[PDB]
């Protein structure tokens, strides 16, 4: 996910 | 179902609004107001892709518990959101066996009702005898009112 | 004149291709929708097979 | 330049839609072959259904 999304994953 | 509600007890809803934003970015790809088989195809080959077809046909036919029969919009959303990993403690074999001891307090490998009832009553939360009806259907896979352990396992494996 | 013939051939081509692309796009979607159905028939064909084969078992 | 550009732009139009026709053509062939196979699977599964349905009998 993060590999495909970036920094939009911060509260979780 | 219930799991949905607990996880939303974690965080709040404004989040969901910005999700909806992300999705206006995504929501291209419903053939039927649902995101079904052809939609799986469409939004996934959006990048030339589709899930590991076990996942895909799984969503097509199987994970339909209700008789939805298809990947709803809800079901494609289900895969795409169950992405980020957060489940707790999924309790299982060695747990469930040491548990099964007092579950099958009988010391027999075949639980009776009220040991489980005691555990239920002493968990820390709510025992619907609806759910007890569930559990008799489930736990005793034999459903003989007395449960060999693995029955209770799959009845209790993999959950918080 | 040749550039206009070319305009017509590249434009006709574009239109022939758009027509072909559309025929192929429809065949793509038709075969894709029908593939999903053919797959669902295979699932159903295998499903009915399993119901009867399971009865056989 | 306008005629040639019409040809060049329509040719680029065509290249994109020809590439699209090619992508759609390849995909419809893929989906068609897959349809034929999903259908052949379904037919095979239906044949198996019948093999097992008569053997069920």
């Amino acid at each position: 996910m993060q590999a495909l999304l970036g920094a939009r994953a911060k509260e979780s | 179902d219930d799991i949905y509600k607990a996880a939303v007890e974690q965080l709040t809803e404004e989040q969901k609004n910005e999700f909806k934003a992300a999705f206006d970015i995504f929501v291209l790809g419903a053939e039927d107001g649902c995101i079904s088989t052809k939609e799986l195809g469409k939004v996934m080959r959006m990048l030339g892709q589709n899930p590991t077809p076990e996942e895909l046909q799984e969503m097509i036919d199987e994970v339909d518990e209700d008789g939805s029969g298809t990947v709803d919009f809800d079901e494609f959303l289900v895969m795409m959101v169950r992405c980020m990993k957060d489940d707790s403690k999924g309790k299982s074999e060695e747990e469930l066996s040491d548990l099964f001891r007092m579950f099958d307090k009988n010391a027999d490998g075949y639980i009776d009702l009220d040991e489980l009832k005691i555990m239920l009553q002493a968990t820390g939360e709510t025992i619907t005898e609806d759910d007890i009806e569930e559990l008799m259907k489930d736990g005793d896979k034999n459903n003989d009112g007395r449960i060999d352990y693995d029955e209770f396992l799959e009845f209790m494996k993999g959950v918080e | 004149e040749e550039a206009e013939k070319a305009a017509d051939e590249s434009e006709r081509g574009m239109k022939v291709i758009e027509s072909r692309a559309q025929k192929d796009e429809e065949k793509m979607e038709i075969q894709e929708i029908q593939l999903k159905e053919a797959k669902h028939i295979a699932e159903d064909a295998d499903r009915k097979y399993e119901e009867v084969a399971r009865k056989l078992v």
